[PDB]
């Protein structure tokens, strides 16, 4: 009765269903948890914000087309906005948090195209000047929900101050290493003949217990088209991507007033 | 003050910092006084 | 306090070391670690997956 | 230990099936010769003991070449020849940078060696007495030299090395000095938070590792006073991370650097020469 | 050398001394506590912010004057625009709190004056037109951290629309009872001679185990000078009277989108 | 006239030590001395002070 293909996962007060998955993967075979004393930083009692916080946000879905080169978001920005996660992070100088991440992208029998999905701890990208190095602004490096789309093409900027984005160039993944060496990361693939759906649990990763997330994205998720959709009636047809990511073992240090960041 | 003399011979630091007031005021002088610490990556306080 | 270790062999036995520094980071390299574990690069699924039996079922 | 012997199989007719799989799973493929073809017993005696991490990364490897000169300097600019500094990185050589990134976190002690080598400037202005070098780690906060001669080099705290011309290139050893629990090799982030309505500039700020890594700075001089013939000196600074530790493996660099991140440049982004037919052996 | 008059009282990250204290009331006899599972009601597993919320809050301070009648403030209204205590407040259906109460009023050996502090569960006040009953705003009712002001004087609106406030009248406690009697309810009194502060820790009180933070105050504050602010070098002076409050045990259901209460 | 002493942790064992000199002073640096009494600079008080009780009663 019990299948590969099909799972449930609750968290808090949301539930998501899948009847044509292919397993789920652990990032590097280990499950979240809660930061032990043995290996704590901030000496302050935490907030441990648990089902407020620790649930599915569903981010606006994008449009898979035949000419689509792939999409990215970072983690935690994706969910900055996201209900009480959002709050929690903004009113604490410390944060740290695993993550469920389901994409969600179904279409038919007839349907063909494969999406690779990829979780790649420190997601460092391209500029888009040569009259700098590292130069990017906050604002493009946190687009927040909307995340972002590769191109496969590298045009930089005729000055600095136009450049200050990243350059996300598909086959090099916006990060000079060839696409195809992606696999090193924890990663699922949406085969449409086979799957339409990945899910991915991440534990929490970086060279710190705890850190600043208003600063620093821990996760990048990036979704590229490995093969093109396709579809014999309509080649100009186009499907939804959605993807839900759940915080978990949510724990936040150093309260104060809210941090609101720059919007431009 | 003696300890930032000691922290300049020293490249990192961690730990607690402790602030202690002492009121030098008369004796019938009164008042209360908030003290605050926040952490950062918030508008600086200006306002209690 | 010398340590006597199986050296690594060569065309056709042991080797003695003695630290002379207070600092560990002023030994000589670490001991060859065989350790390893590649499935959880390689096969980090929450459900275990037999190589005999169908992945999707 | 040992690499894997092959067991002694012959063939099979079954509903067990170890040549298909799904790797929409994640899983990379694990079927190995016995699941697919007759196979003798093979006893592998051969180890993996040059692929482990400190044998990987078991080499001194040179990060960078300093310059600095010995001669009667009568200008601001052949003063700053007579020392120099250097913001210590791994990111002025591609070797070392491009192993040490297969991997996004690391930890490991440090051996640092130096080759000190030296030319005569000119012929007819006599000759140099034998130079004495001093190579001094200035961590981030300490007074940094603005002259060969400067109350610094007394160097009280700071670790110097003294090193004679002609002697054995010389070495010392660096602890795990990282204020984290580990190196990053990768930050995807900023050193702050640009906040609503601030008047601070986001016009001209940077990104990532750049922002936030600070290893202090390398102060080289000679010495010796001035001969009447000057001497120019290279230091070529070397690197061997022991002890080491690794964490969350990267696909490596595909295409040169231009920098210090992660960028790449528009006339060096086609590493892969064509083939003449996807059927060319 | 312990002393009813020296008090140290420490919530999360906050402390507050006295050094003229007299002693401490606990309303009822009983300290605030988390719901218990054999009192519980809403089933989703609650948020407990602990520290993030249960922490002291000062609010501004207001003057008191020789011709000053009094101040109220209702709970958790006062507190509804305080920190991660405010987030938490708004981003749930429901919400416990408990409380410590500090009034503080620190004067010379030679002011006088009596302060009444007041701790009044469903402290519902009387509306300003004698055209309506019951007849009071939203905003007007839940004025936050501002509070509002006794008068010594009742003036009933002409016009309905115009009265939708509280008469708050001193000597009938804005509720239509004797000021005299307010000493049924938790109290301390500000003397002055003798202290420079008031300590009330409050339980939750209701007739239910949860309710609607943002439709339903529990308690009222009130400060009421029993006796007048006197100086004889200056009878105009003016000493501040500072109001903190912490929640305490503080647990929250039904998590959704924030709540954003009418301003208008 | 060995001594096998620990060593002070690196990024991821023991030194041995032999004294060359017959004088004390040529020896390499005295061992690590973690003793600390800071209150006799920060609480050099004739009475105990328990830090709960009021500091002046
Ligand atoms: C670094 C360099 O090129 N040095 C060269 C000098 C310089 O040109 C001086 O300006 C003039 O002595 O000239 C030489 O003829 C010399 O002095 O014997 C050869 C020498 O190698
Ligand atoms: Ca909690
Ligand atoms: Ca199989
Ligand atoms: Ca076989
Ligand atoms: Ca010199
Ligand atoms: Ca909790
Ligand atoms: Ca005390
Ligand atoms: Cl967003
Ligand atoms: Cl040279
Ligand atoms: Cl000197
Ligand atoms: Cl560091
Ligand atoms: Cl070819
Ligand atoms: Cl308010
Ligand atoms: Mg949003
Ligand atoms: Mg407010
Ligand atoms: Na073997």
């Amino acid at each position: 009765g019990y299948s590969d293909r099909v799972r449930q996962i609750t968290l808090g007060n949301s539930t998501i269903t899948t009847q044509e998955a292919a397993n789920a993967v652990v990032a590097y075979g280990e499950w979240p948890s809660y930061l032990d004393d043995k290996e704590a930083n901030p000496i302050d009692a935490p907030t441990e914000p648990d089902v407020s916080s620790n649930r599915f946000y569903t981010l606006d879905s994008v449009q898979w087309k035949s000419t689509s080169r792939g999409w990215w978001w970072k983690l935690p920005d994706a969910l900055k906005d996201m209900g009480m996660f959002g709050q929690n992070m903004y009113y604490h100088y410390l944060g740290r948090s695993g993550y469920t991440v389901h994409v969600q992208c179904n279409a038919s029998k007839f349907h063909q195209g494969a999406l690779g999905v990829f979780a790649i701890p420190e997601y460092v990208m391209a500029c888009n000047t040569e009259a700098k190095t590292s130069y990017v602004s906050y604002v493009n490096a946190n687009p927040g929900e909307k995340g972002g789309v590769f191109d496969n093409a590298y045009n930089p900027s005729a000055e600095a101050s136009e450049g200050r984005k990243f350059a996300a160039l598909d086959y090099l993944l916006g990060c000079g290493v060839l696409a195809g060496n992606a696999f090193v990361y924890p990663h699922q693939i949406i085969n449409l003949r086979t799957n339409n759906s990945a899910t991915l649990v991440l534990p929490y990763v970086n060279s710190l217990a705890i850190d600043c997330m208003a600063k620093h994205n821990n996760w990048g998720l990036v979704i590229l088209p490995l093969c093109k959709l396709d579809y014999a009636p309509n080649s100009s047809t186009e499907i939804p991507i959605t993807v839900t990511i759940a915080p978990m073992f949510t724990e936040f240090n150093g309260l104060r007033n809210i941090t609101v960041p720059a919007t431009q | 003050t003696m300890l930032g003399e000691i922290l300049n011979y020293y490249t990192h630091w961690t730990g607690s910092l402790r602030f202690t007031f002492l009121f030098c005021g008369s004796m019938m002088a009164t008042g209360k006084i908030l003290l605050s610490y926040s952490p950062p990556g918030a508008k600086p306080p200006t306002t209690r | 306090g010398a340590q006597v270790s199986s050296q690594k062999v060569g065309a056709h036995v042991n080797y003695t070391t003695i630290n002379y520094y207070k600092d560990s980071a002023s030994n000589a390299a670490s001991k060859l670690d065989f350790s390893q574990d590649p499935s959880k690069f390689t096969e980090p699924v929450k459900d275990i997956m037999i190589k005999t039996a169908p992945a999707l079922n | 230990p040992t690499a894997q012997s092959t067991p002694l199989t012959s063939g099979v007719n079954s509903q067990e099936v170890p040549a298909l799989t799904a790797v929409e799973t994640g899983a990379s493929g694990q079927a190995v010769p016995s699941d697919v073809i007759e196979t003798r017993h093979v006893v592998n005696y051969k180890t993996r003991s040059e692929s482990t991490l400190e044998s990987f990364f078991g080499r001194s490897a040179c990060v960078t070449i300093l310059e600095v000169e010995n001669f009667n300097a009568t200008t601001d600019a052949d003063r700053k020849k007579q020392f120099t500094t250097w913001a210590i990185t791994y990111t002025d050589t591609v070797q070392l940078r491009r192993k040490l990134e297969f991997f996004t976190y690391s930890r490991f002690d440090l051996e640092m060696t130096f080759v000190i080598t030296e030319r005569y400037y000119a012929s007819n202005t006599g000759h140099a007495r034998n130079q004495v070098y001093q190579l001094m780690y200035i961590p981030p906060g300490a007074p940094r030299p603005t002259a060969w001669d400067d109350y610094t080099w007394q160097s009280s705290s700071n670790p110097s090395v003294f090193y004679t011309y002609g002697s054995a290139p010389p070495r010392m050893s660096i602890p795990y000095v990282g204020i984290a629990n580990a190196y990053s090799h990768f930050y995807d982030g900023f050193a702050r938070v640009p906040l609503k309505d601030e008047t601070v500039d986001s016009g001209d700020t940077y990104y990532g590792l750049v922002t936030i890594n600070d290893f202090g700075t390398l102060a080289v001089r000679v010495v010796n006073e001035y001969n009447p013939a000057r001497i120019t000196s290279k230091i070529r600074v070397y690197m061997k991370p022991k002890h080491v530790r690794c964490w969350c493996p990267r696909p490596p660099r595909a295409v040169p650097y231009r920098g210090e991140g992660v960028d790449f440049k528009q006339d060096s982004i086609t590493p892969l020469t064509a083939v003449e037919n996807i059927n060319t052996f």
